[PDB]
RNA sequence: GUCUACGGCCAUACCACCCUGAACGCGCCCGAUCUCGUCUGAUCUCGGAAGCUAAGCAGGGUCGGGCCUGGUUAGUACUUGGAUGGGAGACCGCCUGGGAAUACCGGGUGCUGUAGGCUU
RNA sequence: GGACAGAAACCUCCCGUGGAGCAGAAGGGCAAAAGCUCGCUUGAUCUUGAUUUUCAGUACGAAUACAGACCGUGAAAGCGG
RNA sequence: UUAUCCGGUAAAGCGAAUGAUUAGAGGUCUUGGGGCCGAAACGAUCUCAACCUAUUCUCAAACUUUAAAUGGGUAAGAAGC
């Protein structure tokens, strides 16, 4: 026949690698290299801007490594858009520079530096980085953390790092991956990234399919028609939520409501229980044979 | 032209197998360990006896064939040539080095692999023979005929052990009456608790 | 004309003749081998 | 009543063709394969060198192409036009999958072009369910899972009760 | 003679315990050392870099320099007559923390704490760790049953 | 009670199969115009919200394998020091102290850090 | 499993803890890498010190942490004399 | 002595990795070898061989899951809190 490959002895030599590594959540060789400060440095936080991209929003947060685990500091969502004025689209492009202009705002809102370090009031599109000034303190440095996203041109994690800059955090980064950089030639245009950070293209596919395919527009676009947002007020929509976030970047946390004590899942079974459902087995088994036989 | 045995007597040196290092051993004397009927079910050959030895020595290839062949004559013999299970519990592993001289001298003193030897420990068995009840005194003669082709001492115990097994032969048929050890062949299989009771189910069907 | 290569018999009783002493530890360890861009902030420190 | 995530739907139909040597004909074969799927195929260099056959490490010897969507389900059912929609159960898998091969392209439906010649095709076909991207996305990579598989007795059933096709013993 | 070869010998020292290979945990990364801290040396042979040397495996060393990815240190180690308190460079990853130290720091603390109570309520207390004395005069309540009879057991040959 | 994002310790967490998943969340899933990448929108990137727990993921179960930790093995094997001890030797016994590992037989099957939710 | 296809040519699916590969001899180490394929480049560069390795605690060779400029790569954290 | 770190020898193990190594069992068409009814047929039948599954006997200075005794560093304060 054949070897059997996992045998018992596969499992003895068998060496399991980390819980995230096994999930496929994180990617170590990464972080060993983004999260661990220098040692000259004598445990000086390091931030790292981690963003992530969901399949209905997009988380954008901002933490320093420790021997008991991460710490997050200040943590934007992209459910809390319609707070804001984004009340539906929250996956895009757009709204990752959304809320990652929310989280570098509410993180200088917690820090006590709103009116400094203005940044980007309005959109540019174009590469800026923040320069700390003198006399004030210094500007809050992070770098960015895309996980395992693979990062090419036109990434809604730069997205999120575009918005965090116009926020002001000063991340180190460069306008390559930026939409809008084309590789033909090797340079860059902040009319197409502008466009992007504005959904303009979503809304020109809006156009697109209401134009030639009524029926197919339904399709796509749904919850669009529901929350009756046309394509032409979607720039100024977005320039509205900018400057609501900008406004009020705090974070209010929900009131605890008092559970009930409700257990939705089976409680694990006893030693007891299992050692009388074998006997119960067992008997079972031979009072079924003695009277089948 | 082989060296006595009173040469190699010593576990002098550590040992030594045929491995990847050690090339052109000869093929050691002895390759047949088991004799007999050894196609035998464990129910119908009780008796079990041992040749152990009482120090620690070396004990050569050719000699465990000789005590070998001479305890096979024996029990043939008496017993019967189905009647008996003779296996031998030591395989010689450790080679042994020969220097041969054609004026070199202790220069490069080294020898190449000469025969192969099987080390024994106080205590461990040697020689193992498997037989019915009633044959136990031919047993006792035909290990005390062979232990005069050993070097050292030697001693002849009749172990409480069913056969070549671990378990005791008083308790031995008890316990597969109750279905803890399956026979197959010329030994046996221990069933414990700790299985799927699918296995459980299918023994007491 | 052979003779023995290494030996390493007598040895221990010379060197515990004269006993095998632990350096002297001194307060205020030398600064020499420290990171220089660290040593020129503490010189600067010492001279301000 | 069942539910609708499971049902069997094609995830690749793979076209394939080993003419075991490189140069004219190799090209020749591939134009063949090229115009049927309307694509570019890609060459695939031979491992090692085996003299019986002549063919060294590193040399294309063979064409093949790789089609999903409805194009693919077109290319199976010409496919199967040709073999009378009656395959043997030893063409199907332990895993789900299946395959058959065609002696000529030209019953297809392609025309005859003397420059051209015949050449014979291997089409292989490996069903999937709604939930096998899980196997192979980069982010969150996981086990299929027991009960999501595609046994070979219901993948012949699925291709005897979808394409009508018969499947007889041997 | 033998070889100098640096990793001469240390086929197992260096080699990573049973189902410990892979990727390194990176606490060890994370940890902090200043200087002057008592520190230890175990070698590991997944990152090569910085190295310790076999001779200072399993050393017992005090940090004085400390650099972005590794930290300086002084050792002693022995020589034929005497013993040199030499300092090296280690990679971050080679070193972990001793509770040797720990263990008097906890010490110094607890009695510092309980010299500074007490001391005004009068009463003194002992400080100095006493070895273990001989143990006190006490009673054995044989409750009832009488003790066991322990005799040798017959010889048997159980081989 | 529990989930998501980032983790720490790296199987008590893995592996095989089976059962249950309120809500939220995670996904499965629908398309290629744009960003982007392929032989193929399969993967990747992007734009999404008709349907679905079927799968992953969560919890539970297997007189489950494994893994962790106990008893047995056993004061056995081995061993610091000692003897004008035995034995021709091989080696063995004793005094003073330390003290293993199999097989075999039991128990258990992730703890927790920061932030944000569901259970209004 | 799939035409020629055969034991071995090529294509597809599943299992697959390193049973492969990392230039050589061996050992150690390595699985979204240290390995296989690409893209871009010369940190195989210029300079002063400290330390480890046989050690006499002297050299050469080799090696390790840093420091000052010029850089390469990557979106970046970082990595590379 | 009290705490705290390092080892891979002694011992032990192959139902655990690697290299050896013995002999019984049960499977199947996974193949071959000695046949047989057959144009043939996995249609069927004894085997004998290799293969798989649990086992069993004996080994390793250049093997090892475990793992000592002896031993090797550090600390046991006012150069400290
Ligand atoms: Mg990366
Ligand atoms: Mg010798
Ligand atoms: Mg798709
Ligand atoms: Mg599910
Ligand atoms: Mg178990
Ligand atoms: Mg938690
Ligand atoms: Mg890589
Ligand atoms: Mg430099
Ligand atoms: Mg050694
Ligand atoms: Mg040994």
């Amino acid at each position: 026949f054949v070897k059997v490959v996992k045998n018992k002895a596969y499992f003895k030599r068998y060496q399991v690698k980390f819980r995230r590594r096994r999930e496929g959540k994180t990617d170590y060789y990464a972080r060993k290299r983004l999260v661990i400060q220098d040692k000259n440095k004598y445990n000086t936080p390091k931030y790292r801007m981690i963003v992530r991209v969901t399949n209905r929003d997009i988380i954008c947060q901002i933490a320093y490594a420790r021997i008991e685990g991460d710490m997050i500091v200040c943590a934007a969502y992209a459910h809390e858009l319609p707070k804001y004025g984004v009340k539906v689209g929250l996956t895009n492009y757009a709204a990752a520079y959304c809320t990652g202009l929310l989280l570098a705002r509410r993180l200088l809102n917690r820090f006590g530096m709103d009116k400094i370090y203005e940044g980007q009031v309005e959109v540019t599109g174009d590469e800026y980085n923040v320069e700390s000034i003198d006399g004030q303190p210094g500007a809050f440095t992070c770098y960015l953390d895309a996980g395992l996203a693979r990062t090419t041109t036109g990434n809604k994690v730069f997205g999120a790092l575009k918005g965090a800059v116009d926020g002001g955090l000063s991340i180190p980064h460069s306008t390559k991956r930026f939409p809008g950089y084309d590789s033909e030639s090797k340079e860059f245009n902040a009319e197409v990234h502008r466009k992007h950070i504005m959904g303009q293209n979503v809304a020109d596919y809006m156009r697109y399919l209401m134009e030639e395919d009524e029926d197919a527009y339904k399709k796509q676009f749904s919850q669009y028609i529901k929350n009756n947002v046309t394509p032409d007020m979607m720039e100024e929509m977005y320039k509205k939520a900018h400057a609501a976030i900008r406004e009020n970047p705090v974070y209010e946390k929900k009131p605890k409501r008092e559970v009930k004590k409700k257990r939705w899942n089976r409680p694990k079974m006893s030693l007891a229980q299992k050692k009388d459902r074998v006997a119960q087995k067992k008997a079972s088994f031979l009072r079924a044979q003695e009277r089948a036989a | 032209g082989r060296r006595p045995a009173r040469c190699y007597r010593y576990c002098k040196n550590k040992p030594y197998p045929k491995s990847r290092f050690c090339r052109g051993v000869p093929d050691a004397k002895i390759r047949i360990f088991d004799l007999g009927r050894k196609k035998a079910k464990v129910d119908e050959f009780p008796l079990c006896g041992h040749m152990v030895s009482d120090e620690y020595e070396q004990l050569s290839s050719e000699a465990l064939e000789a005590a070998r062949i001479c305890a096979n004559k024996y029990m043939v013999k008496s017993c019967g040539k189905d009647g008996f299970h003779i296996r031998v519990r030591l395989h010689p592993f450790h080679v042994i080095r020969i220097n041969k001289m054609l004026q070199t001298g202790m220069r490069g003193a080294f020898g190449k692999p000469q025969g192969t030897v099987a080390r024994v420990h106080i205590g461990q068995v040697i020689m193992s023979i498997r037989t019915k009840l009633q044959n136990k005194e031919h047993v006792v003669e035909a290990l005390r005929r062979a232990k005069f082709k050993f070097p050292g001492r030697q001693k002849i115990h009749i172990s409480k052990k069913w056969g070549f097994t671990k378990f005791n032969a008083d308790e031995f048929e008890d316990m597969v009456a109750e279905k803890r050890l399956i026979p197959d062949g010329c030994g046996v299989k221990y069933i414990p608790n700790r299985g799927p009771l699918d296995k459980w189910r299918a023994l007491h069907s | 004309a052979k003779s023995k290569n290494h030996t390493t018999h007598n040895q221990s009783r010379k060197w515990h003749r004269n006993g095998i002493k632990k350096p002297r530890s001194q307060r205020y360890e030398s600064l020499k081998g420290v990171d220089p861009k660290f040593l020129r902030n503490m010189r600067f420190a010492k001279k301000h | 009543k069942e539910n609708p995530m499971r049902e069997l739907r094609i995830r690749k139909l793979c076209l394939n063709i080993c003419v075991g040597e490189s140069g004219d004909r190799l090209t020749r074969a591939a134009k063949v394969l090229e115009q049927l799927t309307g694509q570019t195929p890609v060459f695939s260099k031979a491992r090692y060198t085996v003299r019986s056959f002549g063919i060294r490490r590193n040399e294309k010897i063979a064409v093949h192409c790789t089609v999903r969507g409805a194009k693919a389900e077109e290319i199976l059912e010409k496919g199967l036009k040709v073999r009378e929609y009656e395959l043997r159960k030893n063409n199907f898998s332990d895993t789900g999958n299946f395959g058959f091969g065609i002696q000529e392209h030209i019953d297809l439906g392609i025309k005859y072009d003397p420059s051209i010649g015949i050449y014979g095709l291997d089409f292989y076909v490996v069903l999937g369910r709604p939930g096998f991207s899980i196997a192979d996305k980069k982010r969150r990579t996981g086990c299929i899972g027991a009960k999501h598989r595609i046994s070979k007795e219901e993948a012949m059933r699925w291709f005897q009760q979808k394409y009508d096709g018969i499947i007889l013993p041997g | 003679t033998n070889t100098k070869g640096k990793r001469r010998g240390t086929r197992y020292m260096f080699s990573r315990p049973f189902r410990k290979h892979g990727v390194v945990p990176l606490a060890t990364y994370m940890r902090i050392y200043k200087k002057g801290d008592i520190v230890d040396i175990k070698g590991m042979g997944t990152v090569q870099k910085g190295m310790p040397h076999k001779c200072y495996h399993g050393k017992t060393g005090r940090v004085y320099n400390v650099t972005q990815h590794a930290v300086g240190i002084v050792v002693n180690k022995q020589v034929k007559g005497k013993i040199l308190a030499k300092r090296i460079n280690v990679r971050i990853e080679h070193i972990k923390h001793s509770k040797s130290r720990d263990s008097f720091l906890k010490r110094v603390k607890e009695n510092d704490q309980k010299k500074k109570e007490a001391k005004e309520k009068g009463t003194w207390v002992q400080l100095k760790r006493q070895p273990a004395p001989p143990r006190e005069a006490h009673f054995v309540r044989t409750n009832g049953k009488e003790p066991e009879l322990l005799e040798p057991i017959p010889y048997e040959f159980m081989a």
